[PDB]
């Protein structure tokens, strides 16, 4: 009735698609074969948001996975749930990228993009009531970025009256394993900020000090990173299928945070996590939720905050639970901190709470954070492409397949209109108007 | 001077050349992201390719879950 | 699918090649007679053996290698030896007369008359293979056939083959000893079929490798069976990202896009870690941030050139064994805070990283010890210009008096090919001392 | 409801938390693994002064602990009563001081000051209403001293209308173990003068003479040294926790011994201490708790008040007792001594009583006492430090880690006009 | 977490080595394999792959024949094989050989070694440098290890436990040249530098332990009891624990001197332990009396600057405070004007353990002093004039020029021993 079509774009993507498709079929009851082992009865009642009836009640994902090396295509099958998956909606190549954003948009993905539509098309016309798309994907590499993003252009134009959501995997100055990252990067941010509803940062190094300092986690291992990432991507989407008290999809959501098209760029943040040295010292409360979630600890980006100004902000509860509480500590951070938030709006925060928690937890919280701040990685990312790009390093490898060198001058002044527009918002008088 | 213990007993036995190493992967070799179908007793990380081989150009083999 | 043909030419190639595909064949469990002891009745999802061999309805497995030679004197001990079911009796080429270290004779005499089937089993093994990664080449520049019949081998495959990777394996000249005298010509006149007819090429020096299998596997007198296995561990390192299942897989055209910044800079640094004896492996303590040092030590290099008077350009790291990726980040850090090394301005990120789940595997009789972690580097270095110019004079002094030149030029090439292959080489040092300018 | 945030600097600072912490939750009936096993509801009714609330029914500290150097931090945690503590509450420096105030308080305590500021405002915002700090420090040592001052410093313009208690063990001329003691002493009394609310001079050369002269104990080690101090120290804010039929909580004491804002430095003492041989014969009796305290060696610093003059003095009391014989005497003892009392303030005397005695004892009294004798230690400490700075001695240590040589000359002005200003009410 | 990675240079430096290091493994209960029959050895000892433990300790010699007993006895299977440096051809008691012409060729592979176990550190204290003043690579090879030590190294601690040569008996002849040609260089490249002298110890062994037949063994086995209560606040807890750098910042009043005494008490005899009272009053008073000094020089002529005081086993810092202030009023004793309290307290609490075939005896409780003190000038003053009667007709010079050193390194030696004793002079002048 509202249904949400999964793209999983890239090897980055299906070890996170992997992990989602897991996380959720916990929490709806779904055992690795298909049917449903459960001990509710509102676990059905909103179902096919994700799920697709089969023959003998059984119910498969409505996600496809998109690759361009077979490798990975086989272990997110032989997976530990990955038995569940259609295997028709695994569509791959033969030959990879190769870490090469002009392969995967230009010459290699050009020709594996016919597959994928028509998978997507045939899939997307059978719901109901459609309600918008949804992809995971890294900006680092060739066949997420480059691919990627060639996925965004032709579904935009085929259907504009739809929402999309992205989750981004930002490359990261201090752990960057790839040399071509900025490459990659600065020629795919000019097309998320072009054709993209709301976009989301997630950067390796928060989930790796998330896990270090919060978690004290021994050996933080992809699956345990990926564990962080699929529980605000669950938590987003979680008054779409159980009800509530007060109910927000993620196009309310998505109508109260952006106040101009062009500022989509978001931060994510799940609020209950606790080691298992301090969890039974704690007591779960509602100011502990609150506590927990707006420090920049648990910023799964690599911004801090306090550099800049939160423009607009969420917070999504899950739990039975009083929200004189939900509507008290929001406004004492808001009355608090002035300065962190921008008095240009006044009471920027939105609140959604939903009755049915996680599984094993009594109470939940997710954080979705618009703010300033995030321009300081576009500027990292454009110094380390501006020093780099200036002496033609590693070019003939991208303009070679016929790309010229213009491309990368004016994906140099997007993202320079890109942060020097965020620049204007940050520090700009609310008590005047201008000539307009 | 005095009396001096020896090498500790090994518990298991051990003969290398043909001896895979105890790894965190080897561990979790199931519960990995990552890893390919297991059908060898050797090691769990050698790659099978029967799921990623087109319809035509493939031998008879046995696909995943099947 | 991915696979990649290895061609294997001179008596050096010979050499390399049986000590490389005796320790393929012990890491697929291969025997000798090319049979397979396991999957005896069913088991069939193994396939990690693809890349090199290929299955037969009898259960053999040939190699899809060829050994490429012009005399018969070492590829006989091939057919003799223990080997001699594993590989195709028409895989192993055999010349009539040796090119007897001299470019011209295996260029333009001898080279020209086994041409013709050393290119049509390439395209056996062509035809055959579904998907080809790249061509693997291994051979040595001071030999007449390992220089002068592979320069004409590359540009003849070249024209065949436009798109196809070709990965080399040089046996570069050591600067104070060799074992020969027309060296210097023979080096410096391979260097076109080098520059613009090869992808990727590796060089290695013997003396490099003397030192390392001296003062760290505490030997007291290695010989040259010993000098291939730690070049064929090399090679298994490269491919094994194919081969076994892994958390970071790197393609051969993956290191290429993060090592090759200009067509004109596509010599890398090849070396390996930890190279210690079953002695040592008791006492020291082996971890990944002191493997992860022992690339970047000079004394442990396996070219005799010193990175800490040229400067870094691009690296790649590739990892075995249980290397989880919070050690490799953390050691990645320590790595870039020491200030003895150094980095290019315009390269902020130079390392390229890959995780491979299987440790590396251990021959009987051999000299290195069973171990569970295992690293080796590829960078691309400044430093190649101070190797080029100590072979540079010695051809300079050479050629001054004009010595051996009647062995040269009575085979049938001219003798301006002295002089272009002096400028061009010059052209390459002068091409690298200006992007090493900050 | 009105809360009390602990802090512990130092060494020294952590081992008289961890006996304070052990000695209150006997107080409030708490067993070593956290939960309340109680007897009465009095106990329960007021836990969330120093306590927080977590889950099963398990009460948690209000306090933090800082060090440079985590040797001492391990010993605390695996004491009888270092499970009780939450583990984010522990914070650490890889790389000590040494002893040196200029390393705390410049260069090493610059870069750990940002996680405990964020532990400290982590928890203190969670107060309905804040009452005040507290904070226990050595001088002898830069380790709580160098880095205690600077949390002094950074807390007092964030929280201005609070009120804040700090313990500093000042040093002795005896029982001097360090060298360069003197500069890490006066440097930090420049710091102590001008952002606290209340200073406590708590000395070892009067612990030990306490337990010599009076608990008759062979070997006095640092536990013995502990029980003396933290017995004072939980007896100031007994109004707060249990109700009395006079109350007078940490503020009301402050501003009846603090007539001048550079006058707060304070000498306690605790009354009914006695020996083993000598508990069968005493006598508790109202009168014997005061006559065992105006004793000149029931004192807890190395000065004599019968040099100097009470400028203000504070009595507290616990235990259900008659109030006519606490006004009885109290009026006899100043009356008597005519002499060692100033003639500007009549009713030098503040009077507080709770109810609930200490566990295992019958009554109980603590005194707060405001003197001029207090300027005779300043003046000790002082004399040193111009007799080995003119010298320019242990300089190096100094002058070469961003600090010029006028921190010391406004250092030594600065004690110079605070004892003359407290030597002008010695005569006036 | 905490580390001290020793190095040992010279004969003098490998058999102190050999006795530090028997004491060390004793004492942490280490099998010379290297084998455990907690985290108190992390200190000294690495752990491995294999269960071993290797110690963090660098052996560098110029002689062959003292490293190879130490690769064939006991201890053969401890050490790891590339630690024991060894070159050739030794360097013949003289500077100019150690430093400028044999100690050049090996210098490379101790500064490669060294970085080999400095990258294991995630926090180093400091390095201790074991050398004698006398033979040649005691003297010449660790004069320029020391430049390239502080030129790698920015900060990080330096201490010296150093042999002076006695003024009556000795090995060379030519020990003054090389013993001040090290002490115009180790001013500005050294934190912290103890001083022994072998006579003095033979006078200890000879009247307190009943040997009167001792060895350097019966000697070195005192250092060794020196070394260890002086890591022992950093290997295990205590009331008062101190560190390298506690003590390090409580004896330099000025950067120019860093020359500290070490004593040790109590040094008695298995039968004269069962007898004597063993307080911390009666071992505080041992360490005053010049009979039982290290270094051949008396305090009584000189003055006391700085005083740190380790005590080790059964110790109250009740009587530890008593037995201070009674040290105090007595006369024989004079401390400086500028320095009313000189001293340190450091209390551990593991008392210290023996070897079999020692000399001690079970002991409850021990102290280790470290005074600097205003009494060492005449032993430099009496080296200056042993050295320039000697230079006075240039005898044995040929033997130093010959390698290529400039004769003008002599002549400035004696301006910088010059300064040095006017340097110290005025400190010892009161106000
Ligand atoms: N690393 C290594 N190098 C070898 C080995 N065997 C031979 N070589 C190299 O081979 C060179 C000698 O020339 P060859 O390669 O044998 O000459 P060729 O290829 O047979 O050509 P011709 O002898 O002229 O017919 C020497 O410089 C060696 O560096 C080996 O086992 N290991
Ligand atoms: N205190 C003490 N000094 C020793 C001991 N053994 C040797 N020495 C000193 O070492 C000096 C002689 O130098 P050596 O240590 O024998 O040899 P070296 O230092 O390596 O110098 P070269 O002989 O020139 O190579 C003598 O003057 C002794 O003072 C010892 O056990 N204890
Ligand atoms: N958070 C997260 N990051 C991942 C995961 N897998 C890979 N990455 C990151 O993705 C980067 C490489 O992406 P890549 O595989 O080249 O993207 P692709 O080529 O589009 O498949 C690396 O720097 C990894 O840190 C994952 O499961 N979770
Ligand atoms: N009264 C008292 N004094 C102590 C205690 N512990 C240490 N001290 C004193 O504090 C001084 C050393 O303190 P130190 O450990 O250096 O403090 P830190 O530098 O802040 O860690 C010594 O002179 C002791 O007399 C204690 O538990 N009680
Ligand atoms: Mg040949
Ligand atoms: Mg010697």
């Amino acid at each position: 009735m509202r249904e949400i079509v999964h793209l999983q774009a890239g090897q980055c993507g299906n070890q996170i698609g992997a992990k989602f498709w897991e996380v959720i079929s916990d929490e709806h009851g779904i055992d690795p074969t298909g049917t449903y082992h459960g001990d509710s009865d509102l676990q059905l009642e909103r179902i096919n948001v994700y799920y697709n009836e089969a023959t003998g009640g059984k119910y498969v994902p409505r996600a496809v996975l998109v690759d361009l090396e077979p490798g990975t295509m086989d272990s997110v099958r032989s997976g530990p749930f990955g038995q569940i998956f259609r295997p028709d909606n695994f569509v791959f190549g033969q030959s990879g990228a190769g870490n090469n954003w002009a392969k995967g948009h230009y010459t290699e993905g050009a020709e594996l993009v016919d597959s994928v539509l028509d998978v997507v098309r045939k899939e997307a016309e059978s719901c109901d009531c459609l309600q918008g798309f949804q992809l995971t994907h890294s900006l680092g590499g060739g066949t997420g970025s480059g691919m990627g993003t060639l996925l965004i252009s032709k579904i935009r134009e085929e259907y504009p009256d739809r929402i999309m959501n992205t989750f981004s995997v930002v490359p990261s100055p201090k752990v960057s394993d790839t040399v071509v990252e900025p490459y990659n990067a600065t020629l795919s941010v000019h097309q998320l900020v072009e054709n993209t509803d709301e976009t989301y940062c997630i950067d390796n190094e928060a989930l790796y000090d998330i896990c270090f300092r919060t978690l004290k986690l021994t050996t933080p291992t992809y699956g345990d990173l990926n564990h962080l990432v699929s529980a605000t991507m669950s938590g987003v989407t979680t008054c779409l299928r159980f009800p509530g008290q007060l109910n927000a999809d993620l196009r309310k959501l998505a109508v109260n945070m952006v106040p101009f098209p062009r500022l989509h760029f978001f931060m994510p943040g799940f609020a209950p996590l606790t080691s298992r040295g301090s969890q039974q010292y704690r007591a779960l409360t509602v100011p502990e939720l609150t506590q927990q979630m707006f420090d920049a600890k648990n910023m799964m980006a690599a911004c801090d905050p306090r550099h800049g100004r939160y423009l607009t902000v969420a917070a999504v509860f899950r739990g039975r639970m009083s929200m004189k509480e939900v509507d008290e500590q929001m406004l004492n951070v808001q009355n608090k901190n002035s300065s962190y938030f921008v008095e240009w709006i006044p009471n920027n925060v939105k609140t959604a709470v939903c009755d049915i928690p996680p599984r094993g937890l009594k109470m939940s919280a997710t954080f979705i954070g618009n703010s300033t701040a995030i321009q300081e990685l576009f500027k990292r990312i454009s110094e380390q492409f501006t020093a780099m790009f200036r002496r033609k390093a590693f070019l003939h490898w991208y303009t070679g397949e016929g790309m010229d060198e213009m491309e990368f001058t004016e994906a140099e002044s997007n993202m320079n209109d890109l942060v020097s527009e965020y620049q204007q918002y940050q520090d700009a008088t609310a008590e005047e108007e201008g000539e307009f | 001077e005095l009396a001096q213990a020896g090498t500790p007993a090994p518990t298991k036995p051990h003969d290398y050349r043909q001896e895979q190493p105890e790894t965190f992967w080897i561990q979790r070799a199931p519960q990995l992201p990552g890893v390919s179908n297991i059908r060898t007793l050797d090691t769990p990380f050698r790659k099978n390719c029967s799921f990623s081989t087109p319809v035509p150009l493939s031998l008879g083999k046995l696909l995943p879950y099947e | 699918m991915r696979e990649c043909i290895s061609i294997h030419v001179g008596q050096a190639g010979v050499q390399i090649g049986n000590a490389c595909w005796e320790l393929y064949c012990l890491e697929h469990g291969i025997q000798p007679d090319g049979q397979m002891p396991s999957d005896k009745t069913i088991g069939g999802g193994d396939d990690s053996f693809n890349t090199f061999f290929s299955e037969t309805g009898a259960g053999k497995h040939v190699p899809r290698a060829v050994f490429v030679d012009l005399e018969p004197t070492v590829i006989d001990e091939v057919r003799t030896g223990t080997y001699r079911q594993l590989f195709h009796p028409e895989q192993l080429i055999t010349g009539k007369e040796d090119a007897a270290n001299n470019y011209a004779r295996g260029h333009y005499t001898i080279g020209k008359e086994i041409i013709d089937l050393v290119l049509d089993r390439i395209r056996k093994l062509a035809d055959q293979c579904t998907g080809l990664q790249g061509f693997l080449v291994f051979h040595s520049f001071g030999g007449g056939t390992g220089s002068g019949f592979t320069s004409l081998l590359m540009e003849r495959l070249s024209v065949d083959y436009g798109k196809k990777s070709k990965l080399e394996f040089s046996i570069y000249p050591a600067p104070q000893v060799s074992t020969a005298v027309v060296e210097p010509y023979n080096s410096i006149l391979t260097t076109h079929t080098t520059l613009e007819h090869s992808d990727c090429a590796f060089m290695v020096d013997n003396e490099a490798i003397y030192d390392i299998c001296r003062r760290n596997l505490d030997i007291e007198r290695p010989t040259y069976t010993n000098l291939n296995r730690l070049i064929g561990q090399i090679v298994s390192s490269i491919t094994a990202s194919l081969r076994f299942d892994g958390a970071l897989n790197v393609d051969l055209t993956e290191f290429q896009t993060n090592l090759v910044p200009y067509p004109r800079i596509h010599f890398p640094l090849a070396t390996y870690a930890p190279v210690i004896s079953a002695e040592k492996a008791y006492h020291e303590q082996l971890s990944v941030a002191e493997i992860t040092n022992a690339c970047f030590e000079p004394a442990n290099q396996m070219v005799k050139c010193d990175p800490r008077h040229g400067k870094y350009m691009a690296c790649c790291l590739l990892y075995r064994g249980d290397v989880v990726p919070k050690d490799v980040n953390a050691a990645i850090a320590t790595i870039k805070t020491k200030r003895t090394i150094q980095f290019v301005d315009w390269c902020p990120t130079g390392f390229k990283v890959g995780i491979n789940y299987q440790p590396p595997t251990v021959v009987p009789g051999g000299d290195l010890a069973k171990v569970q972690r295992a690293v080796c580097m590829l960078s691309n270095t400044t430093a190649i210009a101070e190797a080029w110019a100590r072979l540079d004079h010695k051809f300079d002094l050479m050629y001054a008096k004009r010595a051996f030149v009647h062995w040269y030029v009575g085979e049938g090439m001219e003798e301006g090919e002295f002089s272009e292959a002096r400028e061009d080489m010059a052209a390459l040092e002068k091409d690298y001392e200006e992007v090493g300018v900050d």
